[PDB]
RNA sequence: GCCCGGAUAGCUCAGUCGGAGAGCAGGGGAUUGAAAAUCCCCGGUCCUUGGUUCGAUUCCGAGUCCGGGCACCA
RNA sequence: GCUGACUGGGGCCUGUAGAGCACUGAUAGGGCUAGGGGGCCCACCAGCCUACCAAACCCUGUCAAACUCCGAAGGGUCCCAGGUGGAGCCUGGGAGUGAGGGCGCGAGCGAUAACGUCCGCGUCCGAGCGCGGGAACAACCGAGACCGCCAGCUAAGGCCCCCAAGUCUGGGCUAAGUGGUAAAGGAUGUGGCGCCGCGAAGACAGCCAGGAUGUUGGCUUAGAAGCAGCCAUCAUUUAAAGAGUGCGUAAUAGCUCACUGGUCGAGUGGCGCCGCGCCGAAAAUGAUCGGGGCUUAAGCCCAGCGCCGAAGCUGCGGGUCUGG
RNA sequence: UCGCCUCCUAAAAGGUAACGGAGGCGCCCAAAGGUCCCCUCAGGCGGGACGGAAAUCCGCCGGAGAGCGCAAGGGUAGAAG
RNA sequence: UCGAUCAACGGAUAAAAGUUACCCCGGGGAUAACAGGCUGAUCUCCCCCGAGCGUCCACAGCGGCGGGGAGGUUUGGCACCUCGAUGUCGGCUCGUCGCAUCCUGGGGCUGAAGAAGGUCCCAAGGGUUGGGCUGUUCGCCCAUUAAAGCGGCACGCGAGCU
RNA sequence: AAUCCCCCGUGCCCAUAGCGGCGUGGAACCACCCGUUCCCAUUCCGAACACGGAAGUGAAACGCGCCAGCGCCGAUGGUACUGGGCGGGCGACCGCCUGGGAGAGUAGGUCGGUGCGGGGGA
């Protein structure tokens, strides 16, 4: 079975975002951690990084996430960055990933 | 049994001219070498009729070296059906694919007088360490009966080296 | 029918193709390619209309891009 | 007769006889060949006329390969004048250097004498050939 | 000359899955007092020739003895 | 008012020629195999062999405007340069044309017919039926005619005479008047290149010389006892003659060859290729390459040198318009 | 035969003819429309009651040969299904 | 926003079919019928190959399937001069030419005993009948004959006739 | 802090990165995993999606390697074709000059390369 539902859903949501042409606020979330990476395509480049992994914090993976989102805003807004669009990758906008997003205001936003 | 020809070199010298010159444009190569070369037609002809991409050809040419070549391609121009150019493949010690002619040995060997003979190949493609090159392969298999097909490894496979296969194909049969 | 002639039609040429090529100056709205399928996909600063028609979104120059199995792509480069 | 089953289109444009070449030409199945010197549309009925010349020539014996085939539909009008194309009415398009026919499993004098008869039934000049190193291995 | 048709035991004429028929003759039986009628049983180099096919009356191709249709001219 | 046709460079676009078979189809030979044509063992599932059908699949081998895994040369467009041209663009006034034709190339229709027809790209005639060549001839070759000249150089084509200039110079070809013509096909024409079989262990050609044994071969027969015929065509004796290749035929007598010795004495027979020629080759008023006439050429192929040759180019004079 | 669409002809830009070679339209859909979310085919082989070449189911292989209302073409699963 | 097979689909009117050999005018060789021309599918005649028939077989005589041509007499294709006119079938009269020869002359082969034939070659000098039928050409038929030839000449010939 | 190496994201080249085989990795990342109370789920199914987890395992998946059976890529040389210029053939068609020049095929290549960021080692 070639090219799984994961990587279709992946690609589908990604390309739609990439067309609007904002910077990309891209979300990886593993079983353990949740990472978030703000990217400018066409320079093929990451600008503002934020992990739970590098902020070494724990318990309630969601409340961890609102935090790595507030982490990104504070970090990012400091470079001038305000408007972006939310990548959300192959993940339902829900729970942990919704939480990192609604934590990614105080800066950033419309999300 | 052993064949040598001649050879020469070229850089410019439009092939059409050389070709009118009784000569035969060609090229010399292998993993290590590639070089423009011409030969004499009649000469090439007399040998290649025996040699025929089957037995090894030692060329010669100046330097003077003697280069141990297999002929891997011949282009005839289709109108006059006569060679317009030649690939000379030079051997060194690494295994090399090639076409070995086949000796069909026996009598009708079952359904004597007679089956229907039916040779489905004069050749086999086989990987061979150049050093030992099996200048034919006796295929006896006097079992040799109606409707049957020998495939591959049932061939003698003289000492040197293995098939370039496919291990399953058609050699001969009687029907 | 069969013989007398049952044939004899055809339809108007649709005058389809590329209407602006690489390194050619265009204005917002210029249409760059006229085409049947997605034969060229819209790139940077390039729209698609309902009939798959590619237009410049901005003034600029037009650059062509062959992304291999991703298709060919038409963008408009600004300094518009 | 000799003729396809299943055509995709009934009738097809004449086209050129140009650029004598392309495929066939190397004597792949048999002992001697008959090679085509000139271009022509050779007709399903000239082919059969050559075949039967040859099979008649040896004892129902020998083996024959043919190796050109009439897939090109040949139209003709009735003694009308001009409206529509058509009709009817098959050819193989044959350029120089092609081997048609090509016998095997017969003696040299036989093959060569059959092929010479076979050649008389054709609209073009021909050449009889034997077989070669040059006809390679493949 | 010109394009399309059909030969079949002894005469009549089926027989498009490619691997021989019933009638009506004639002989025989049953039936009857004997017959007629009716039912049972009895033998083609399948128009020559070349071809495809392992194999052709049954497919291809003409050519033939013989049936349908065709065109001198203003 | 420098942007024009054309040209140089750079980008992008394309799906034709060629080629390919991956697709859509078609398709030769073989292989291995579903379904069965059914030979039949069944008549229960069975069920094996296929020199018929046969998918797919592998091997070899091809074909296609409406097939394409590929794909040139070219073409188109933009940018930057060259390009001052009876170039370009803008506004406006006056039009005429809207029957085209031949040729070359690419296609379609036609019959791989038409001085056929329909498109494409070029050209020329149209309007250059003005000039030179092609015998003669709108459109093939040469060349764009402002006027004059009893001056020159050339083009195409020519230089034996008609007819201007070579009976020029060298080398080979052809003997048909080919040239001055039409194909398949043919042929010890003729000249060259080549490869192969046999040959001074004396081949080829003639000539001298052997001209089988059992035997009628068994078959078939009045008899075929090779030659009125269907064939077991087999054993032998030799340097060595096929139960016999032909004449013969009252079957036998008589005769010849095959195949052998020997005579003599240097080539012989086979094939392939290129050049020119030869046959194939019959039409209607009188013939002919334009004509005479041409044969180591006045024909054809190769190399050379000169010349002749237009209204083209030049030289001399002049006109008119445009620029300066 | 006459208008419209598709393919070839059409000579790799556009365009290009013939009583050239072949097909289709004169509708349709309140969902067959908009959006957000998810899902991924056809085929082949193996397995499974009634199920057979094909109803449904399970397994593996299957980059698109399926589907996209209808003709063809271009397109298309990184969706247009 | 509606009424259009205004489908001959840029749609003359709101509203429309035939016939003329009783015909007329303006035009056209822009275009048909005749002849010619180009062409040569078709037609007529050669030739190549040579299955096969011919007792056997060198094809004495045949010739399958295919192949290459010649001719320009047929039927056509095209639409080039001629529509300010190139009168058309046939007959008669008068011919003339071609030869792919019907007879006569000279030949070769024969499955030629002779005589008489068959086939092919040379040969265009001359000859090549009279009638019945039909407008006929052609063809059939009667009676003869050395023979009762095939074509071309605007399907020769109407300022020559009919 | 640079540099290298391993992992995790994520771009780019668009198969020389693919299939298949073999081998390898769990400390850390990652995955599978434990559970289904809660957010949220499944035209049935916590399979998927989702959440709260951390006992176990790298079996699957993924990552990293090594093999050329397939797949993919692919010369040089030669031809085909051809812009432009000339010939030849009754024709179908052929040839020469000059400039461009494939496709198939042969040789060979290939079991990927790389940017940004992070986590970890240098
Ligand atoms: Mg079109
Ligand atoms: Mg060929
Ligand atoms: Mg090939
Ligand atoms: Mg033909
Ligand atoms: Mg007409
Ligand atoms: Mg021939
Ligand atoms: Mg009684
Ligand atoms: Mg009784
Ligand atoms: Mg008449
Ligand atoms: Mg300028
Ligand atoms: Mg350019
Ligand atoms: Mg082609
Ligand atoms: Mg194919
Ligand atoms: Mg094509
Ligand atoms: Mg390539
Ligand atoms: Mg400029
Ligand atoms: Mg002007
Ligand atoms: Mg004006
Ligand atoms: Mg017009
Ligand atoms: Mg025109
Ligand atoms: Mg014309
Ligand atoms: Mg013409
Ligand atoms: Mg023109
Ligand atoms: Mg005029
Ligand atoms: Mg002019
Ligand atoms: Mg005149
Ligand atoms: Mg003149
Ligand atoms: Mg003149
Ligand atoms: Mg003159
Ligand atoms: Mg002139
Ligand atoms: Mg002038
Ligand atoms: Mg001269
Ligand atoms: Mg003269
Ligand atoms: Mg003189
Ligand atoms: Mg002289
Ligand atoms: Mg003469
Ligand atoms: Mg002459
Ligand atoms: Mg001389
Ligand atoms: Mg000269
Ligand atoms: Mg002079
Ligand atoms: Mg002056
Ligand atoms: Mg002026
Ligand atoms: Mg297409
Ligand atoms: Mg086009
Ligand atoms: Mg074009
Ligand atoms: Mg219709
Ligand atoms: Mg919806
Ligand atoms: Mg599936
Ligand atoms: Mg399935
Ligand atoms: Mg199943
Ligand atoms: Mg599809
Ligand atoms: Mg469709
Ligand atoms: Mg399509
Ligand atoms: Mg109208
Ligand atoms: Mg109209
Ligand atoms: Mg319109
Ligand atoms: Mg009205
Ligand atoms: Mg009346
Ligand atoms: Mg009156
Ligand atoms: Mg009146
Ligand atoms: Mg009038
Ligand atoms: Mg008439
Ligand atoms: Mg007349
Ligand atoms: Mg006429
Ligand atoms: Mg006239
Ligand atoms: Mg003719
Ligand atoms: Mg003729
Ligand atoms: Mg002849
Ligand atoms: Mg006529
Ligand atoms: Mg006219
Ligand atoms: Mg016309
Ligand atoms: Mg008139
Ligand atoms: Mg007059
Ligand atoms: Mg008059
Ligand atoms: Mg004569
Ligand atoms: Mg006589
Ligand atoms: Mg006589
Ligand atoms: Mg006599
Ligand atoms: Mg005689
Ligand atoms: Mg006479
Ligand atoms: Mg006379
Ligand atoms: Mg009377
Ligand atoms: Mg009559
Ligand atoms: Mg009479
Ligand atoms: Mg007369
Ligand atoms: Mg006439
Ligand atoms: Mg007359
Ligand atoms: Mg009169
Ligand atoms: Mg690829
Ligand atoms: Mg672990
Ligand atoms: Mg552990
Ligand atoms: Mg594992
Ligand atoms: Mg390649
Ligand atoms: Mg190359
Ligand atoms: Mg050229
Ligand atoms: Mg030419
Ligand atoms: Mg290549
Ligand atoms: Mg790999
Ligand atoms: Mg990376
Ligand atoms: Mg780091």
């Amino acid at each position: 079975a070639r090219l799984t539902a994961y990587e279709r859903r992946k690609f589908r949501v990604r390309n739609r975002i990439k067309r609007t042409g904002r910077l990309r606020l891209s979300v990886f979330r593993s079983l353990k951690h949740i990472y978030a990476q703000i990217i400018d395509d066409e320079k093929g480049v990451t600008l503002v990084s934020a992990s739970s992994l590098a902020l070494k914090l724990k318990g309630n993976k969601t409340e961890v996430a609102r935090q790595v989102g507030r982490a990104l805003a504070e970090k990012a807004l400091a470079l001038g960055i305000k408007q972006v669009a939310f990548d959300r990758g192959p993940y339902k906008y829900h729970g942990r990933v919704k939480a990192l997003a609604e934590g990614a205001r105080e800066g950033g936003l419309e999300f | 049994m052993e064949y040598r020809l001649k050879a020469y070199y070229r850089e410019g010298e439009k092939p059409s001219a050389l070709r009118r010159a009784g000569k035969l444009p060609g090229v010399m190569y292998n993993r290590h070498l590639n070089r423009k070369v011409y030969v004499d037609l009649v000469e090439f002809d007399k040998v290649f009729r025996q040699a025929s991409i089957h037995h090894v050809i030692v060329l010669e040419l100046p330097d003077g070296q003697s280069l141990p070549t297999l002929v891997r391609q011949v282009n005839l121009d289709k109108r006059r059906r006569r060679p317009e150019h030649v690939d000379f493949f030079v051997l060194s010690d690494e295994p090399v694919e090639m076409y070995v002619p086949l000796r069909f040995v026996g009598t009708p060997a079952g359904v004597r007088a007679g089956g229907v003979l039916q040779e489905i190949h004069r050749d086999i493609l086989v990987k061979v360490s150049p050093r030992n090159i099996p200048e034919f392969i006796e295929v006896d298999v006097s079992g040799l009966e109606i409707g049957d097909s020998l495939h591959a490894s049932d061939l003698k496979l003289p000492p040197g080296v293995e098939l370039a296969v496919s291990p399953e194909e058609t050699i001969a049969a009687v029907v | 029918a069969l013989a007398s002639t049952r044939n004899g039609r055809d339809s108007q040429a649709k005058r389809l193709g590329v209407k602006r090529y690489e390194g050619q100056v265009v204005r917002a709205g210029n249409i760059l390619v006229r085409q049947r399928g997605t034969r060229f996909k819209p790139g940077k600063n390039v729209g698609m209309g309902r009939d798959f028609t590619l237009f410049a979104l901005v003034d600029g120059v037009v650059e062509f891009q062959d992304r291999g199995r991703l298709g060919r792509y038409v963008h408009v480069r600004p300094l518009a | 007769m000799l003729m396809p089953r299943r055509m995709k289109y009934r009738k097809q444009q004449r086209g050129r006889l140009k650029g004598a070449t392309k495929g066939g030409d190397y004597v792949a199945f048999g002992d001697y060949g008959l090679v085509a010197l000139e271009p022509a549309w050779i007709t399903a009925q000239q082919i059969e006329a050559a075949r039967v010349a040859m099979v008649r020539h040896f004892r129902r014996g020998g083996k024959i390969f043919i190796r050109i085939f009439p897939d090109k539909p040949y139209t003709k009008k009735p003694l009308e004048v001009r409206m529509g194309k058509g009709k009817g009415n098959y050819v193989a398009v044959v350029k120089p250097g092609r081997v048609m026919f090509e016998v095997a499993g017969v003696t040299e004098e036989q093959a060569m004498e059959a092929l010479r008869i076979a050649g008389h039934k054709l609209p073009i000049k021909t050449k009889i050939v034997r077989r070669d190193a040059y006809d390679e291995a493949q």
